[PDB]
């Protein structure tokens, strides 16, 4: 069994704003299920709970904030009036003293102004450079907003070395990360990027400068 | 209630033994759960009520403890424990306790100590889909290395101290070294009016220096 | 090679009603593995569960037979054994106590 999240968006201040949390595998409605979030670089903060049969209840600081309901199949946290300080990865558990099984954690970014789509630019060593039997390729995805985006390389075939970096943030509020990878210098890969939150995609085929 | 969790971070070599902390401000009667987190992934359950393993989680995690005072020791410490562990308070869904809060404690970073290695560091001009934009970003990357390391760069000689960002990985889980990606952003005029780029990465008395010439890239 | 299963005296949980929770039994055996079953405790008698699920789980070179709660509940408060015929011989482990603390519900 599993539990899987969904909800997570960029959200002006003050814009009502649902998470939800379903379950394969278990029914999520009959057990206790918790509430806990995470600003990005700090730690893990309990909202709240409902209980097995229905009834929720919440840390102080979050109560009247955050409402915890349920359905047959989903259960739901709303944020009435959101800051930017709930700027956050918001994850949904089963269980409470014995909190098992979590999900991977959805993504709310509270912040004024638009969206911004990456720019993808290859990464290849110095032309200049005496070629070896291996080389380490990339790509640089700079300056989108909100978090986050997807990186893959060769639809998910090529993953043997992959590093992909933390995003790291500009004052701005953009974000930028990179992925490189190290291949054998015989045989071209493709990097897939991947922005949701402005519907965008990239295919990038770097091939050793 | 209010966690107090210690220390905030520690540091042991592989095969020895992390002893993370949590008081509770009141007794708490063994309502207590303890946490890993590694970077990008969701918290995974350890202990629960103080002592009880979780189905799945080696026995070199220990947690003890009663009233307001629990340990979590790991022993036999492996590349892999590398992450952020957590305590958390579970007495809140208790039937009549006075808060309605299951709080976490602050957290501990632990790092564990393999052996050092140097950075093999690799830099990367901009291409020219790039300069067109008007912004460059040059990326330096330094590779399997432990302990940490520290940054610099220069243009023509002279040290940047503007427009550097930095981003590391976790531990590797089978020998405990970082990445380490350091990105110098400038604009095109700029890139086009010096030659020399020079990522310089220090560990201690170490320094591993990579550089390339604007003409020949 | 004589049947064993093993649980130390006085063993005890308490657990929230409404969380998942499992009770466990190692089952020492060499031969074809027994036919192990879960019994509760109503005054001094054991009485035999057949409506709860049970599974069996390999871990470093031990069986384990275990009881799965889906979630506790307030009514599965009280005392387990795992059982066994070996040879026209009743093996019953210690009794394990699961007391369930009712969740906050105010
Ligand atoms: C959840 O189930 C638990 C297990 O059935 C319940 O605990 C039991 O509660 C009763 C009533 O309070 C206790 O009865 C007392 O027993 C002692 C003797 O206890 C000792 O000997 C017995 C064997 O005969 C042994 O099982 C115990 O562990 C002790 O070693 C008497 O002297 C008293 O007069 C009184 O009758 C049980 O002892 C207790 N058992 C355990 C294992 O805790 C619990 O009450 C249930 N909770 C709810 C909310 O229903």
């Amino acid at each position: 069994q599993s539990v899987e999240e969904s909800g997570g968006r960029l959200v002006t201040p003050g814009t009502p704003l649902t998470l939800t949390c379903t379950a394969s595998g278990f029914d999520i409605s009959k057990y206790n299920i918790q509430w806990v979030r995470q600003s990005p670089g700090k730690g893990l903060e309990y909202i709240g709970f409902i209980n097995y049969g229905g009834s929720a209840y919440y840390a102080s600081r979050a109560k009247g904030r955050f409402t915890i309901s349920k359905t047959s199949t989903t259960v739901d946290l709303k944020i009435a009036s959101p800051t930017t300080g709930d700027t956050a990865t918001y994850f949904c558990a089963r269980g409470l003293s014995n909190s098992d099984l979590w999900g991977p954690g959805t993504l709310v970014t509270v912040s004024l102004g638009q969206p911004k789509a990456p720019s993808v630019f290859p990464l290849a060593p110095c032309c200049g450079d005496t070629p070896s039997s291996t080389v380490t390729l990339g790509c640089l995805v700079k300056g989108y907003l909100p978090e986050p985006v997807t990186v893959t390389w060769n639809s998910g075939t090529l993953t043997n070395g992959v590093r992909t970096f933390p995003s790291v943030r500009q004052s701005s509020g953009l974000y930028s990360l990179s992925s490189v990878v190290s291949v054998t210098s015989s045989s071209p890969v493709t990097c897939n990027v991947a922005h949701p939150a402005t519907n965008t995609k990239v295919d990038k085929t770097v091939a050793p400068s | 209630i209010d966690m107090t969790q210690t220390p905030s971070s520690v540091s042991e070599p592989v095969g020895g033994t992390v002893t993370i902390k949590c008081q509770a401000s009141q007794s708490i009667s063994s309502w207590l759960s303890w946490y890993q987190q590694k970077p990008g992934q969701p918290p995974k359950l350890l202990i629960y009520r103080a002592s009880t393993l979780a189905s799945g989680i080696p026995s070199r995690f220990k947690g003890s403890g009663s009233g307001t005072e629990y340990t979590l020791t790991i022993s036999d410490l492996e590349c892999a424990d590398a992450a952020t562990y957590y305590c958390q308070c579970t007495y809140g869904g208790v039937v009549g306790s006075t808060s309605d809060d299951n709080p976490f404690g602050g957290g501990t970073e632990v790092v564990v100590k393999g052996d050092p290695v140097a950075p093999t560091v690799l830099i990367f001009p901009p291409a020219a889909d790039q300069v067109a934009t008007g912004t460059v970003t040059i990326v330096c990357v330094a590779n399997k290395y432990f302990p940490d390391v520290t940054v610099t760069w220069e243009v023509d000689g002279t040290t940047q101290t503007t427009g550097i960002e930095n981003s590391k990985t976790p531990q590797n889980s089978a020998d405990c070294t970082y990445n380490l990606s350091s990105t110098l952003t400038l604009t095109s005029t700029q890139y086009n009016s010096h030659k020399e780029y020079t990522c310089k990465v220090t560990q201690g008395t170490t320094s591993v220096v990579q550089s390339f010439n604007r003409g020949d890239c | 090679c004589d049947v064993q299963l093993y649980i130390k005296r006085q063993s005890e949980h308490h657990i929230l009603a409404g969380d998942p929770f499992e009770l466990e039994c190692p089952v020492k055996y060499c031969a074809n593995r027994p036919h192990v079953t879960w019994c509760k405790l109503n005054g001094t008698t054991c009485v035999k569960l057949e409506d709860r699920q049970t599974s069996w789980k390999e871990e470093k070179n031990i069986s384990f037979f275990i009881l799965h709660f889906e979630p506790v509940l307030p009514n599965d408060n009280g005392s387990y054994r795992c059982s066994a015929n070996f040879q026209s011989n009743l093996i019953e482990s210690h009794s394990t106590t699961l007391y369930v603390t009712d969740v906050k519900s105010a």
